RNA sequence: AUGCCCCGAAACCCCCGGGCUACACGCGCGCUACAAUGGGCGGGACAAUGGGACCCGACCUCGAAAGGGGAAGGGAAUCCCCUAAACCCGCCCUCAGUUCGGAUCGCGGGCUGCAACUCGCCCGCGUGAAGCUGGAAUCCCUAGUACCCGCGUGUCAUCAUCGCGC
RNA sequence: UUAAUUGGAUUCAACGCCGGGAACCUCACCGGGGGCGACGGCAGGAUGAAGGCCAGGCUGAAGGUCUUGCCGGACGCGCCGAG
């Protein structure tokens, strides 16, 4: 299969799976090798020939990723703000995620949202000559 | 013959595959979701990278004698890349060798020493030098000037 | 709605301050375990004063490290920067942050003519 | 590990490298016979007191000057086709076990390329890129002057080693292949006279010029 | 058997050797054995400083270093011979541990 | 209220012992002296140039 | 008979005695040394002094300190003297000089010390 | 040390906080980054300046890790720091701004110190910027030297890509 | 530019320099507050502190400030010279 679609993403299947799943704004080549490990499939095995169960099982995967044998802590956000758990922040979910931290800072009136409400470094950076 | 008397890497590759057979060694669940060491940019490639380093830390143990987990966490450490600094030294994880000894030691070929580490036991040099034995063996042909 | 780890404002109040803690950072979580200095404490009875009632004086601090508890929300304290006590208030979003990120210490940095 | 001991036992008869004893090469040109040593050694690192000799780097094996060029390349004013051959990536400066290693993949190259002594071909390609003239200013009352000369062997094979060095370096560079594979390319392209090789044309251009400086 | 490891420091080296010199004379004069002197490494502790003391001039610095020396003397258990040590005449820059092992 | 706080941390907890400054003091072994005050002092300190 | 070798930081210490032929490096044969490179620097010095030498005897080289090519060139250096010391032939000793002038008298070359101005790339290592 | 002049409950002292790191550009010097030596897996030969008592901390165990619980030895040839690195091999990936590089965002954890968003570092995570070799111009060096690579000590709890020594 | 990025350093001979380590400190910059003038002359003195003391309003804040009520037993407010 030459385009093969997981969780929404297209992927190229002639890339390897381990680089295939990194195409999708919330996996990793870490990431990738790790959910490849879940799914118990060899990482160097071309994304091409991916049928949807594996497609489905990596899906479910990400849906739950600390039942699967990933510890609690690969994920992006662990101890996520509005649940106290451990999740994997995916795409779309990440950008809403990242925009409600953004507005927190922001109406909380922090130093850190305030130099996120300009663009400016918020961790001890320098800008004399730089930026 | 020892593992003075064969080298190093094909002692390693000989000793993993037998190890294979011992359910003793095993990698637990965390394993593979790890990468070997902190320093390391990577995960492994491979999935076999548990029982290389079981058969690796033996090989230390037949030579260092007792040794303990910072010791190894040292040695296997690795050159690690700080952003636009420069790159510099830093030592493995500790778990990942901590259950490998652990594990060596419930299957009896390494002895707890406290205070000093683990060394090797009776049983662990017979399979060591057996396997170099075999592996000497093995080299004598291709490579006749190993007879002496 | 509020929501914070899975509870709301008042959801966040009735629990003790250790769970409470490990729903913070743990730059936040890690300075609550070890305990707060003799002006921290003074101010935190300053304003559970006047939360009842008994301090009705305008409330100025200096502590910029103090980080904000559920129980401070809906107060307006005046938090040092240097120069003045800038005043702020307390709404229920302000929950695991310092209150020195709340004060300009430096004043916006514009661009004349140069040289 | 297998080839490393064949190559290890085979040179136990005094041979460079592993192989290709150096009784069948020869030299043509009579300039470069008393400056090119083939003298038999198993390996072409000496370590010696050449920069405490004047004249001592003659006595240096060929290869081992070789192995030299080509570990001083990399960065410098030197622009040729607007490109900075440089080696932020291991540069080879000071690795002379790189420039052992690669320098004797690029000499298997040429081995299964030419079917003959891989010696043979580069001594061939020294002779051929090795330029004939060259020029220099003069002033008499101030007033400078273009006058012809011709180049010491010495520095002739100098300036051959170097130039075929940096024509493989820069075939190399911000490229797909290896720099085994520019080194055995530049090497077989400049035995045969092709002015494909950076090291035929330099040695054409620099032989020029001269030409019409008399 | 029972043997005293003395150790003698000092910064100069011609005061230890002297000291070192009579401890071999009062052991060869008391009859005992003595594992004869054996200078234990020097250490040689360097501080690095620059010179400019104001922030002008280039980056010019000192390195400034003290050779500090010491030496270990096995001598057999004779207490007519350990009586005797403690009238030894030990110069300021010179300090002596002697310490018994069985 | 008129007294510096202690501090046994940081560039604070050391002021050289004769000129009195903050900022660079060796502690090899306890000098306790800055870099500026080691000049005049080195040579009669045994130190010996080398 | 024992033999030194000093090289750079590489100190070698070598012991010949009458054997089958084997030599060791702390207890490693030759030829199963990966470095391909310092196997042949160890190889070098015991080629031009023969093949029946190469079986007369037995060494075992302990070397400390240097690199690994700094350790294979001091085991080459134990090893010459070792040669010339054993057999003690004139003629070995003097093939020996023709191929090269340090298997008996050893280079003395060290790293000099590193300079204020930029110490750190080396000593005369300065700023632009 | 230090003349002259000034102030003298301030220009004396102290407490708190801020800043000392702020930026539309330029400057000097360094670090990274512009691949195919390579990214990755395993193995191996390999040092020293030196440091170490609220210190080195071996060693056992929990944690990915910082670190958590205990503790041998060491006031230093005897114990720890501590591994060195450069590099070679058995093998996969096969040249694209990627199998490079990581800024940058938010989250989790550990440290220190009263307190690190201003005002640190590390163990990681989705995350990963320009860069596909740079113009005229111009800096340094001359034998184990230049360069490559690594290491620790001093300033120090944290902070340097500082600096020194090896 | 700011309250502050303290100031010094000017091509060689300033710019990984003072800083050879800025979260209090470092501070030499800014805002705010508290406290003593030693030793004398003039003056008070045991006629009762100048040191601290709760409850509190101002104080970021602290018997600093003041309503409150007081002792500890003693030489200490203040102007000028001079610190």
């Amino acid at each position: 299969r030459h385009i093969v679609r997981v969780a929404g993403v297209d992927l190229d299947g002639n890339k390897q799976l381990r680089w295939a799943l990194t195409a999708i704004k919330g996996i990793g080549i870490n990431f990738a090798t790790m959910v490849c490990r879940v799914a118990g499939l060899d990482p160097f095995m071309k994304a091409g020939y991916l049928t949807d169960e594996q497609v489905k099982k990596i899906e479910e995967i990400l849906a739950d990723p600390v039942a699967h044998g990933i510890p609690r802590w690969a994920v992006n956000r662990p101890k996520d703000y509005e649940t106290g758990r451990d999740l994997h922040l995916i795409t779309a979910k990440l950008d809403m995620a990242i925009r409600e931290d953004i507005m927190r800072l922001r109406r909380i009136r922090a130093y850190r949202g305030i130099r996120h409400e300009l663009g400016l470094p918020v961790r001890g950076q320098r800008t004399r000559s730089n930026f | 013959a020892t593992v003075y008397d064969v080298p190093g890497d094909l002692l390693v590759e000989r000793v993993a595959q037998r190890l294979k057979e011992i359910p003793e060694i095993k990698p637990p669940e965390w394993a593979p979701f790890v990468k070997t060491g902190r320093h390391k940019e990577r995960l492994p490639e491979q999935e076999d990278w548990w029982y290389y380093r079981v058969a690796s830390i033996l090989r230390r143990v037949y030579l260092d004698g007792p040794v303990g987990i910072e010791r190894l966490r040292t040695y296997y450490g690795g050159r690690k890349n700080r952003g636009h600094a420069p790159e510099k030294f830093y030592k493995a994880g500790g778990s990942i060798i901590r259950k490998a000894l652990q594990q060596l030691e419930a299957a009896g070929f390494v002895e707890k020493v406290p205070g000093k580490g683990r060394v090797i036991t009776p049983k662990g040099r017979s399979f060591l030098d057996k396997i170099a034995t075999e592996l000497k063996k093995e080299l004598e042909e291709i490579i006749p000037e190993l007879k002496k | 709605e509020f929501r914070y780890r899975g509870y709301t404002l008042e959801q966040l109040m009735n629990m003790s301050l250790e769970e409470l803690a490990r729903l913070f950072p743990a730059r936040q979580r890690r300075s609550l375990k070890r305990g707060l200095t003799p002006e921290q404490k003074k101010l935190l009875r300053k304003i559970r004063l006047a939360k009842k009632g008994k301090y009705k004086k305008p409330i100025r601090t200096h502590c910029r490290d103090m980080i904000i508890l559920p129980e401070m929300v809906g107060l307006t304290i005046y938090v040092h920067n240097g120069k003045e006590f800038v005043p702020v208030e307390i709404k229920p979003e302000m929950i695991g942050h310092y209150l020195g990120e709340f004060a300009p210490t430096r004043k916006k940095v514009e661009h004349g003519a140069p040289g | 590990a297998k080839p490393l001991n064949e190559r290890f036992f085979i040179p136990h008869e005094i041979k460079v490298m592993g192989r290709w004893s150096t009784e069948d090469v020869e030299v043509r040109d009579p300039s470069l016979k008393p400056y090119i040593n083939l003298e038999p050694r198993l390996l072409p690192h000496t370590h010696g007191r050449h920069a405490k000799k004047h004249f001592g780097k003659a006595n240096v094996h060929i290869v081992e000057r070789l192995i030299n060029k080509i570990m001083r390349s990399g960065g410098s004013h030197y622009k040729v086709a607007g490109h900075f051959m440089r080696r932020e990536h291991r540069s080879l400066n000071s690795k002379k076990v790189k420039a052992y290693e690669v320098v004797k993949e690029a000499f298997k190259i040429i081995e299964q390329r030419t079917g003959k002594n891989p010696i043979q071909v580069l001594v061939w390609a020294i002779e051929n890129a090795a330029p004939r003239e060259d020029t220099t200013s003069v002033m008499f009352g101030g007033i400078r002057y273009h006058v012809a000369v011709d180049i010491s062997p010495m520095r002739r094979l100098d300036v051959a080693l170097r130039n075929i060095a940096l024509g493989a370096s820069a075939k190399c560079y911000r490229n797909k292949m290896s720099f085994a594979e520019a080194l055995a390319e530049e090497i077989i392209l400049a035995a045969n006279k092709d002015p494909k090789s950076y090291a035929y044309s330099k040695k054409l251009e620099i032989e020029r010029i001269a030409e019409s400086s008399r | 058997m029972q043997k005293a490891r003395i150790k003698i420091a000092s910064t100069n080296v011609r005061s230890l050797d002297e000291v070192a010199n009579q401890i071999k004379q009062i052991a060869e004069r008391t009859g005992v054995r003595m594992s004869g002197p054996i200078p234990l490494p020097t250490k040689r502790i360097r501080i690095t400083t620059r010179k400019s003391p104001d922030g002008e001039g280039s980056a010019t610095f000192d390195r400034w270093e003290l050779r500090v020396h010491k030496r270990l003397i096995d001598i057999e258990a004779d207490e007519r011979a350990m009586r005797q040590i403690m009238r030894i005449r030990v110069p300021e820059d010179v300090t002596i541990e002697i310490e018994l092992i069985s | 209220y008129n007294k510096r706080k202690p501090r046994k941390f940081g560039k604070g907890a050391r002021r050289c012992i004769r000129c009195g400054q903050y900022g660079p003091i060796i502690r090899i072994q306890g000098l306790m002296l800055c870099r500026h005050c080691f000049r005049e002092v080195a040579p009669k300190l045994g130190f010996r140039k080398y | 008979i024992q033999t030194t070798g000093k090289r750079k930081t590489a100190i070698a210490r070598a012991v010949i005695r009458e054997g089958k032929g084997r030599v060791r490096i702390n207890g490693k044969p030759v030829e199963i040394i990966e470095p391909e490179i310092a196997r042949f620097t160890i190889l070098e010095p015991l080629i031009l002094a023969g093949e029946e030498i190469w079986n007369s005897v037995d060494i075992d080289v302990k070397v400390e300190g240097g690199g690994f090519m700094g350790q294979a060139e001091a085991a080459r250096m134990a090893i010459a003297r070792a040669l010339v010391e054993w057999t003690g032939d004139m003629s070995l000793k003097e093939k020996f000089m023709k191929y090269d002038r340090t298997m008996l008298v050893g280079d003395p070359r060290r790293t000099e010390p590193h300079k204020p101005n930029r110490s750190t790339k080396g000593p005369r290592a300065k700023r632009q």
